[PDB]
């Protein structure tokens, strides 16, 4: 496999400090020039750091020069970024890249699968669970929607299933998104025929695995 | 000549 | 600053038509460009430099034309596999590199107006202090669309988020959530809640509606 393995990232609190690696296999490293180019969640690429082939010329985008310092260890077919201390939008998937030493337009021609880094200080959290209740205006014969709020967790991620997998059409598990106050929430909905509300029973299942909370909702229309 | 962003020949 | 900026942010396209993006970049070091792309949950891949000349296992179907600030990336015959989001990128002599904020191509379907729901909180979740509000705009095409939150008649503003799915395997549609969070005291002082809607297949737009305690 020709191919560069980013690793290194996770959780880490402001203020903190914080190394990733990137090992290559396949090529020559040491005839590459390399760079790190990172995805904050739901944004665009931003290159951010750019080493030559010998380890010198290590050079930078502006919001991170005197914090991030990227090197190279070409013995150990390594790449490196050192983070000397995070901040709330460092938040992102790290990619290694590869430059194509022949084209005189910086072209990255190999890229890794990234290795999340999230800057937070919330700690450890599983979601509170709460019923996206069938509405009562639901029509006799029509669609119905109801679903559950999984909200206040962290960190990501958590799955959620219906009736333990027996219901499948019509699922729409949304992406969490990031609150105010640095968990995450995010909702499951799922339409069904409005003459299976009286008779079926519908009940979602959280699972939250960094907390190792587990949680099975009953989503009833209400009184 | 040097590529500036790599340090490879031109 | 150094700027790069692509046009349109999106579009859409049948399997066959013919796509153009456009990039606008501070003048370089080169005048060529890069472009890459990006499926969701994918890392990017190189697509085309137009600085190569070699074949390289690139389809064809592909081409950059342009020089200077101003590039454009061709699709010829769009396939199943193209759908997905497109980097330009500039190289500076600074050095640096910069990217584009990207251009997403997605699957043209026939338009499909939401189908809207409105849920109140629980009383289980008002008991903690919190009172969650629930839209969701269910199975339409285009992706874009308005939710306004109305409270008692008034306009809702920096006290939602939105959420949307990617575009449907199946029906190439997109559901969207948006949530309105108050405090429990704040819920407790109104009385009407709703969510308005505007989007293509609506003429005028769609309003879902509870009565706090109804």
């Amino acid at each position: 496999q020709v191919q560069l393995v980013e690793s290194g990232g996770g959780v880490a609190q402001p203020g903190r400090s914080l190394r990733l690696s990137c090992a290559a296999s396949g090529f020559s490293f040491s005839r590459h020039g390399m760079h790190w180019v990172r995805q904050a969640p739901g944004k665009g690429l931003e290159w951010v750091a750019g080493i030559w082939f010998d380890g010198t010329n290590d050079y930078y985008t502006d919001s991170v020069k005197g914090r991030f310092t990227i090197s190279r260890d070409n013995s150990r077919s390594t790449l490196y970024l050192d983070i000397n201390s995070l901040r709330a939008e460092d938040t992102a998937v790290y990619y290694c890249a590869r430059e194509d030493p022949h084209l005189l337009i910086a072209t990255l021609d190999l890229w890794g699968l990234g290795t999340l880094v999230t800057v937070s200080s919330a700690s450890t959290k599983g979601p509170s669970v709460f019923p996206l209740a069938p509405s009562s205006k639901s029509t006799s014969g029509g669609t119905a929607a109801l679903g559950c709020l999984v909200k206040d967790y962290f960190p990501e991620p958590v799955t959620v299933s219906w009736n333990s997998g027996a219901l499948t059409s019509g699922v729409h598990t949304f992406p969490a998104v990031l609150q105010s106050s640095g968990l995450y929430s995010l909702s499951s909905v799922v339409t069904v025929p409005s003459s299976s509300l009286g008779t079926q029973t519908y009940i979602c299942n959280v699972n939250h695995k960094p907390s190792n909370t587990k949680v099975d909702k009953r989503v009833e229309p209400k009184s | 000549s040097t590529k500036p962003s790599d340090g490879n020949s031109t | 600053d150094i700027q790069v900026t692509q046009s349109p942010s999106s579009l859409s396209a049948f399997v066959g038509d013919r796509v153009t993006i456009t990039c606008r970049a501070s003048q370089g070091l080169t005048s060529f460009i890069n472009w890459y792309q990006q499926k969701p949950g994918r890392a990017p891949k190189l697509l085309i430099s137009s600085a190569s000349s070699l074949q390289r296992g690139v389809p064809s179907r592909f081409t950059a034309s342009g020089s200077g600030t101003h590039f454009t990336l061709t699709i010829s015959s769009l396939q199943p596999e193209d759908f997905a989001t497109y980097y330009c990128q500039q190289s500076y002599g600074t050095p640096a590199l910069a990217f584009g904020g990207g251009t997403k191509v997605d699957i043209k379907r026939t338009v499909a107006a939401p189908s809207v729901f409105i849920f109140p909180p629980s009383d289980e979740q008002l008991k903690s202090g919190t009172a969650s509000v629930v839209c969701l705009l269910n199975n339409f095409y285009p992706r874009e669309a308005k939710v306004q939150w109305k409270v008692d008649n008034a306009l809702q503003s920096g006290n939602s988020q939105e959420s949307v799915t990617e575009q449907d395997s199946k029906d190439s549609t997109y559901s969207l959530s948006s949530t309105l969070t108050l405090s429990k005291a704040d819920y407790e002082k109104h009385k009407v809640y709703a969510c308005e809607v505007t989007h293509q297949g609506l003429s005028s737009p769609v309003t879902k509606s509870f009565n706090r305690g109804e």
